[PDB]
């Protein structure tokens, strides 16, 4: 298994491994899951009441340092009644790190914004605003930051489709840029190719 | 002007067309030999509430829930539905 | 191998020509209908049958990996020449 | 406290921007796909499936392209059990219809069953 | 002529020879001008001044649980019960049976490939048909 | 009906309309709204152009791909009518101009073309020929541009007898010659006008009006062979119509009396001009001719088009004539002009 | 059922902050017809402004509604603001779009839509 496979680095799976139970066993009021994954990777699973005690002490923690947000993001997946999961991407410049802190919400309930631990968040959930319909209560300026000003509808959810509900084209009648429903010269050819056949028999689920 | 066809709704299983089964059983033949050119529609289904459907001429329809009565009541309201004709 | 229909539009290898009372033949107005001339099944039966020695025959179209994957064609049919797949060179064997 | 007692149903209609056309008009199927009898595997029949019904797909005067106006066309969703396709069709107010999951029977194989002595399930061949 | 849809054009209700009801899902829509079948009767009551009492799919759904409920009950078949009135009424009036023998209209392959409409319209149906002749 | 024409989709810019119409005179005012509402259809536009094609630049978005199909013809050439409308279900007509030019007088452009066109038209097999004349179209009117369109009414009435003729009063948009015109004479002088302009009476129609119009006789099969009224809701003077476009524009509205031995010498002093004259006796003739009352012709409420007033669109037309010190003001800062 | 509000308790304060938008709604449209250089009345465009309030007045979740009322937060501010142009603001008008076939008749005449 030399040439053609990732070798393994263990021991940053052993070093994200005590720092995830470090983690979890500091903090046991919101902490859910702690995870390593395969190519060493950490995740912190909490509940959306701790967005602000949890990302201020790895923003401030000496072991933690975790000064960077690399990135914020939602993820749809509407099977779960909490549908959205919000992903914080942290980099610790000082011990060379990075961690995932990932949370959960459905399309009504407040996720704290956390503006008030890392300012680069006040684009990136304002994001999450205009891209999946997570409201972040106590955010500076919250409105859309991607999508047309009378946009309707919020277009990384997977209940809106690809193309939206309206198009764009200009009207010499009214002599201006009008909406009108979406009417496409070619349907977008929907593809079915997933396999009948498993792939991974260790990703096997047990059956009901 | 008149009656077309009678339609009974019931159940195979449920107590409330039990008495409704009372009817078919017992009281149901020579009702068809009472009038044999009506159609007297018996309907079986899972769970479903005894229902008594008169449809007269011109596409009226008179509707009489036959829920938890007794073989002699559906009697009595199958013979005011013959009777009345309205 | 073009040919014309009655309405003077050509018709394609496909089959394809637009009718009389179709409307869209307004998009050939003052303008030209783009076919190819030269009909692929036209150009195909002007090979000749290969006569080999061989029972089963094989066929990568010429040019090896520039041609197209390598079949194999078998003869054992003396009523029916035995065509490839991909190319349409047909083969038989001479016995 | 910090809590309030909704005891309202749960309707999004108003937030998912979908114009009413396509919130009371349409009809969501949800269902596990049925296999492929092309195929032997049964990896596509593990999860439900929520899709939609086909509107009008006609010939662009162009090219002869399938032109549609339907937005909700291509739009499949994954649900894990039955339950949750049924939630997140009445959360956003998409009246739908449910085929239930159809498994195949515990079939009572054998090999010895080819080559009996008095049944008919000897085969005539091998 | 009214022109009406297909099977695989319309959502629809069949039910089959055990008494199980199942619907048609839209396939395609119908070609050219052609509507679906209770959408033509519908618009012919709302010009012949009859109109009626349905408006779209469900409703007609709806109509067709109140003539018989098991209509609208997909994938179940429901019992029936009481042969024994109808064999009590069966034997009321002697038909007497005809002198003929009993011979389907399908004796061999050749009567099987085309039933329908839409059978006796197809090619490769017919290509069947001249296949088991020869 | 063939396969190809049959109307599908939901009427949107990519739908299929089931509409092929040979649009003459696509590149002028009505054509560039009906090219606009037929293109939004899904229709199959055939726009014949005479001019530059830089000048039918503004055609080419209003439909989906290979729905406007340019052609070049020649109103003194058969051939390229026919080539143009053999094609169509509907031919429409919009050939017109306000002056007489040096190849083109009134009668080549009214009498001459709309008979070839129709006459083509029925020799292609053609169903639908929709005419357009002007309501005051009279054989004995004074100006010769309603005189040959009276004679042009009938030449295409009579040799096309299934023809939609509609009657249009004056029309009013941003690129009409009506409203546009009423204001430009606040750079000659004082708006001057035959009798103060109140022995005539206007009764001004909306271009969106008029183009729903042509469309819903397009649609209409019981329009085959009718003549149609096409009026505005409101039937005003001339005087306060002037002063209601004076007073949207906000500019100081002071009229004088011209008699009309000379208004007709400043007709002549603009037509002498090589390009398209600001003005012409013609023209003076037709702004101070009333618009007649003709009830027995059906009208926008018989193809179901809601009449648009002169109120609602005013501002919409006018607001480029305003100087920035009243440029922002709204449709309701002012008063309307009195209707009769 | 014991769910976390957004900004209301109940549906009095919900109602509160909905009369609140309405009441500037009802200040900007002047303002809206006047710089954006709009051809339609005030009262034309406080028409549409209750036509867009009475289209969501079903709704009985006070989440819901808060959501209602932050989004017309939202659109009031890309109003006030010139964010908006004058295309933005005449979307509401669905003016070049066809009146739809709203009768069973007319809708099996031009198509298969129910
Ligand atoms: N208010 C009005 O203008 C009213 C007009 N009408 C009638 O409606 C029709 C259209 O009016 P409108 O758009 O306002 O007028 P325009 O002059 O602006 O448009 C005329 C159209 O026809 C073309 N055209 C003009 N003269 C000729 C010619 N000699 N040969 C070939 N093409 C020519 C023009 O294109 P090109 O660039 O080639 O010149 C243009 O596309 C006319 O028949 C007019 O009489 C009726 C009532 C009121
Ligand atoms: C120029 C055009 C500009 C367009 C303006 C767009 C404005 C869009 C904002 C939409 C915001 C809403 O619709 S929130 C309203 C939803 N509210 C509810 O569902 C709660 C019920 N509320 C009501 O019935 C409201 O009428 C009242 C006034 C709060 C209570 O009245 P009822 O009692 O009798
Ligand atoms: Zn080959």
């Amino acid at each position: 298994t030399r040439p053609t496979v990732r070798p393994r680095n263990d021991v940053a799976h052993k070093q994200l491994s005590a720092f995830g139970e470090y983690v979890a066993e500091i903090l046991p009021k919101y902490v859910q899951q702690v995870q390593v994954s395969c190519f060493s990777e950490l995740e912190i699973c909490i509940h959306p009441d701790g967005v602000i005690p949890v990302l201020t002490f790895l923003r401030d923690h000496s072991n933690a340092q975790f000064k960077s947000l690399a990135d914020l993001t939602a993820v749809d997946i509407p099977t779960r009644q909490n549908r959205f999961e919000i992903v914080y991407n942290l980099l610790s410049l000082r011990f060379n790190s990075r961690i995932r802190v990932k949370t959960y919400t459905d399309e009504l309930t407040p996720v704290e914004s956390s503006v008030s631990v890392y300012k680069a968040a006040n684009w990136y959930e304002r994001e999450i605003w205009d891209m999946f319909g997570v409201f972040f209560a106590n955010h500076p300026d919250l409105r859309r930051i991607l999508t047309d000003y009378g946009f309707e509808g919020h277009p990384f959810r997977k209940d809106f489709p690809l193309s939206g509900y309206v198009e764009l084209r200009y009207d010499d009648e009214v002599k201006r840029v009008v909406a009108e429903p979406v009417e496409l010269a070619q349907e977008f050819r929907k593809f079915d190719l997933n396999s009948p056949w498993e792939a991974f028999p260790a990703y096997r689920q047990p059956p009901e | 002007l008149g009656l077309r066809e009678i339609r009974i709704h019931l159940c195979q299983r449920s107590p409330g067309s039990q008495g409704v089964r009372d009817f078919i059983e017992k009281r149901y033949v020579e009702l068809k030999k009472a009038n044999p050119d009506l159609p007297i529609l018996i309907r079986e289904c899972s769970d479903v509430q005894p229902k008594l459907w008169a449809r007269y001429a011109f596409g009226q329809e008179k509707n009489v829930s036959l829920n938890n009565f007794s073989a002699d009541q559906v009697t009595r309201a199958l013979e005011n539905v013959l009777s009345s004709k309205a | 191998g073009v040919r014309t229909s009655p309405t003077g539009e050509k018709v394609t290898h496909t089959g394809q020509v637009y009718d009389d009372e179709d409307y869209r033949r307004v998009r050939f107005v003052g303008r030209q209908k783009e076919v190819n001339e030269n009909f692929a099944i036209d150009l195909i039966a002007e090979q000749p049958v290969s006569q080999v020695g061989s029972r089963v025959i094989s066929c990568d179209g010429g040019g090896g990996a520039l041609g197209h994957p390598r079949v194999y064609i078998n003869l054992d049919k003396e009523t029916k020449t035995g065509t490839c797949g991909y190319c349409g060179l047909q083969f038989r064997q001479q016995h | 406290t910090q809590l309030i007692t909704v005891d309202e149903k749960l309707d999004i209609t108003t937030l998912t921007g979908v114009p009413e056309e396509h919130i009371k008009t349409r009809k969501a199927r949800i269902f596990v796909p049925a296999r492929n009898n092309m195929q032997s595997g049964v990896n596509n029949t593990k999860k439900w499936k929520m899709e939609f019904d086909t509107r009008e797909r006609w010939e662009n005067p162009l090219m002869g392209w399938a032109s549609t106006a339907d937005p909700l066309s291509n739009l499949v969703l994954t649900f894990s059990t039955k339950e949750d396709a049924i939630a997140f069709a009445e959360k956003n107010g998409w009246s739908y219809d449910v085929e239930e999951r159809k498994v195949p029977k515990p079939k009572s194989k054998s090999y010895g069953a080819n080559f009996s002595w008095n049944k008919r399930t000897r085969v005539s061949t091998k | 002529i009214l022109p009406g849809a297909a099977y695989t054009e319309k959502s629809a209700t069949y039910v089959n020879t055990e008494g199980r009801a199942q619907q048609t899902k839209v396939a395609v829509m119908p070609p050219g001008l052609a509507r679906e079948d209770w959408k033509i009767i519908r618009a012919l009551s709302e010009i012949a001044g009859m109109t009626l009492p349905y408006d779209t799919l469900d409703q007609v759904r709806n109509r067709l649980e109140e003539v018989s409920p098991n209509l609208v009950r997909y994938d179940d078949v429901e019992g029936a019960n009481y042969f024994q009135q109808a064999s009590e009424l069966s034997k009321l009036v002697n038909q007497q049976l005809l002198a003929d023998p009993l011979v389907p209209p399908q004796l061999t392959i050749k009567d099987f490939y085309m039933t329908d409409s839409i059978s006796r319209a197809s090619q490769t149906m017919a290509k069947c048909v001249k296949a088991v002749t020869e | 009906l063939h396969h190809a024409v049959i109307p599908h989709g939901k009427g949107g810019r990519s739908s299929v309309s089931g509409i092929v119409a040979t649009v003459f005179g696509a590149t002028g005012f009505l054509g560039r709204y009906l090219v606009n509402h037929l293109g939004r259809m899904g229709s199959q536009v055939i726009v014949p152009y005479r001019c530059e094609p830089y000048d039918t630049m503004h055609l080419r978005p209003m439909g989906d791909l290979g729905q406007i199909i340019f052609m070049d013809w020649n109103g003194r050439d058969k051939d390229s009518i026919r080539r143009a409308v053999e094609h169509s279900n509907v031919v429409i007509n919009l050939v017109g101009r306000e002056w007489e030019t040096k190849n083109f007088d009134f009668e080549d452009v009214f009498v001459k073309i709309p008979q070839a066109i129709a006459q083509v038209s029925k020799e292609a097999g053609v169903e639908k020929f929709i005419h357009i004349s002007h309501l005051n179209a009279d054989i004995k009117s004074s100006s010769k541009y309603l005189r040959n369109k009276a004679v042009g009414e009938k030449e295409v009435r009579e040799t096309f007898p299934e023809a939609t003729i509609i009657k249009p009063a004056d029309i009013f948009g941003r690129e009409d010659r009506f409203l546009n015109y009423f204001a430009n004479i606040r750079w000659f002088g004082g708006v001057p006008l035959i009798s103060l302009g109140k022995k005539t009476v206007k009764q001004p129609v909306y271009i969106v009006d008029v183009t729903k119009g042509i469309i819903n006789a397009i649609k209409d099969p019981d329009a085959r062979g009718k003549t149609f009224a096409f009026v505005g809701p409101n039937r005003y003077l001339l005087f306060d119509l002037v002063q209601y476009v004076f007073a949207v524009a906000h500019r100081p509205f002071l009229p004088y009396p011209m008699p009309h031995f000379a208004y007709r010498w400043i007709g002549r002093l603009f037509e002498i001009s090589p390009f398209e004259p600001w003005t012409t006796r013609d023209k003076v003739e037709r702004i101070h001719t009333t618009d007649r009352t003709l009830p027995h012709l059906p009208g926008l409420e018989d193809l179901g088009v809601q009449a648009t007033p002169l109120e609602l669109k005013a501002i919409e037309v006018l607001r480029r004539h305003r100087t920035y010190r009243w440029l922002s003001s709204e449709i309701e800062d002012v008063q309307p002009a009195k209707t009769v | 059922t014991s769910v976390k509000p957004i900004f209301s308790r109940d549906m009095n304060e919900a109602k509160r902050r909905v009369r609140e938008l309405y009441r500037a709604w009802y200040r900007e449209v002047p303002n809206t017809v006047h710089l954006f250089q709009l051809d339609i009345s005030v009262k034309q465009g406080r028409d549409k402004v209750r036509e867009m309030f009475k289209k969501n007045a079903h709704v009985t979740d006070p989440r819901v509604v808060d959501l209602l009322v932050i989004k017309g937060k939202m659109e009031l501010e890309e109003t006030i603001n010139v964010w908006k142009q004058r295309t933005h603001v005449m979307r509401f008008f669905h003016e070049t779009e066809a009146p739809r076939p709203k009768d069973f008749l007319s809708k099996f005449y031009v198509g298969h839509d129910p």
